[PDB]
């Protein structure tokens, strides 16, 4: 019981640095994607903004794809190296069988 | 462990043949239903032909409690190995062993550290590799 | 060789994921909402990119350990 709980708080010990990749993330997103300023844009300006944002969607998706492709190649390598490393009711039953007993 | 061990002994002594020592072959499936484990054909067969029956069909607890506590691995030990290996070099050295031992909270003498390392280190390089770790924790 | 197949595959996947922007019937209020929608898309893509970058770093660590174990 004590060992099980020990291997429990030694995670409790890492909740602590998950907890940091979250104020992290906060803010890489901070911009890379910054808030829209829409106040004072007229109709034409809004049409152009929508086209600008849509173009940005394309660019960001391409960048995401590139990182994803590297992650995919790492998976293939991890899978290969992983292969290589070791290479080198009683209740009801009792009532029925025994009855009152 | 005290809570589980006691509860396995409470169901065992209830479903007795001897008294307080050995229960019957059909009795093994009963006690498993009372605690929390379904006795399927594949489970009953492998429990049968691997962990033996003391007489004809009569199981005893020293061998019963070893198979019942673990059920109700190398992969598991591999993950734990990584936790010892703080510099990620694929070996557990004396410093890493020391750090882990102190983290246990038990009073750790120099003899505790030296003997555990000698116990683990089969090829006398002063560190515990992955294969040595598996034997060490067997 | 392998490079022009990786490139055409990339083009193909990105093409399949692309949405058609049709804004020509929208008024000013609808356009503001359309802009917010596109912004949210960019955000979500940036968030996914960030997760992948973090995964990549953990993978490099794992690969280094595996290589050491093998050696
Ligand atoms: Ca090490
Ligand atoms: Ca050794």
């Amino acid at each position: 019981q004590l060992k099980t709980l020990m291997l429990q708080i030694a995670k409790q010990e890492m909740e602590r640095e998950a907890e940091e990749r979250r104020g992290e993330k906060g803010r890489v997103l901070r911009t890379r994607c910054q808030p829209l300023e829409l106040d004072g844009l007229g109709f034409e300006e809004l049409q152009d903004l929508c086209r600008q944002l849509h173009a940005r969607v394309d660019k960001v998706d391409e960048e995401r794809y590139d990182v994803e492709a590297k992650v995919t190649k790492n998976i293939t390598e991890i899978a290969d190296l992983t292969q290589k490393i070791y290479d080198l009711s009683a209740d009801a039953m009792m009532q029925a069988l025994l009855g009152t007993r | 462990t005290e809570e589980q061990k006691n509860e396995f002994k409470a169901a065992f002594d209830i479903f007795v043949l001897g008294a307080d020592g050995c229960i019957s072959t059909k009795e093994l499936g009963k006690v498993m239903r009372m605690l929390g484990q379904n006795p399927t054909p594949e489970e009953l067969q492998e429990m049968i032909d691997e962990v033996d029956e003391d007489g004809s069909g009569t199981v005893d607890f020293d061998e019963f409690l070893v198979m019942m506590v673990r059920c109700m691995s190398e992969e598991e030990l591999s993950d734990l190995f990584r936790m010892f290996d703080k510099n990620a070099d694929g070996y557990i050295d004396l410093d890493e062993l020391k750090m882990m031992l102190q983290a246990t909270g038990e009073t750790i003498t120099e003899d505790d550290i030296e003997e555990l390392m000698k116990d683990g280190d089969k090829n006398n390089d002063g560190r515990i590799d992955y294969d040595e770790f598996l034997e060490f924790m067997k | 060789g392998k490079r022009q197949t990786e490139r055409e595959k990339k083009k193909k996947i990105l093409a399949e994921r692309r949405k058609a922007l049709a804004i020509d019937h929208l008024n000013e209020d609808q356009l503001r909402e359309k802009a917010k929608e596109l912004w949210q898309s960019i955000h979500n893509l940036e968030a996914e990119k960030f997760d992948l970058q973090e995964k990549f770093k953990q993978q490099k660590y794992e690969i280094n350990v595996l290589r050491n174990r093998i050696n």
